[PDB]
């Protein structure tokens, strides 16, 4: 999950807007 | 700012200006 990939892991803003609504 | 390390309130406040007006949802656990 998110945490997974940016807080355990370093965070990009691909992921970031994967959460957006 | 976002390509970093970011946890608990760190991260919130990153999708809060990054998603604006589309809002988001955050889930820990998943």
């Amino acid at each position: 999950g998110i945490v997974e990939q940016c807080c355990t892991s370093i965070c990009s803003l691909y992921q970031l807007e994967n959460y957006c609504n | 700012f976002v390509n970093q390390h970011l946890c608990g309130s760190h991260l919130v406040e990153a999708l809060y200006l990054v998603c604006g007006e589309r809002g988001f949802f955050y889930t820990p656990k998943a």
